[PDB]
């Protein structure tokens, strides 16, 4: 068949939002843990140094 | 919508015992819906 008449598969994704807490959250980067030295740390939103 | 529970045996089934024990959390719900009334579910053979 012609190129314009060739069958194509299409996938569509849609968005909806609510005041309830969000449930679909993609990952974030993370590094390796270090011992016995002064260092800033962030653990699940908890921030500190030591 | 948060749930707390614990389990303990009983040998004085007639009424609630004395003492003190704390409830631990086990599961949470992000549902966000409104709740005003509640009921219970039972089971029986017939
Ligand atoms: C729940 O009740 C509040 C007022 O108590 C109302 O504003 C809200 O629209 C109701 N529904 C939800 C889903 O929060």
């Amino acid at each position: 068949n012609g190129v314009g008449y060739q069958p194509y598969r299409v996938v569509v994704l849609s968005f909806e939002l609510l005041h309830a807490p969000a449930t679909v959250c993609g990952p974030k980067k993370s590094t390796n843990l270090v011992k016995n030295k002064c260092v800033n740390f962030n653990f699940n939103g908890l921030t500190g140094t030591g | 919508f948060k749930i707390y529970s614990k389990h303990t045996p009983i040998n004085l089934v007639r009424d609630l015992p004395q003492g003190f024990s704390a409830l631990e959390p086990l599961v949470d719900l992000p549902i966000g819906i409104n709740i005003t009334r509640f009921q219970t579910l039972l089971a029986l053979h017939r």
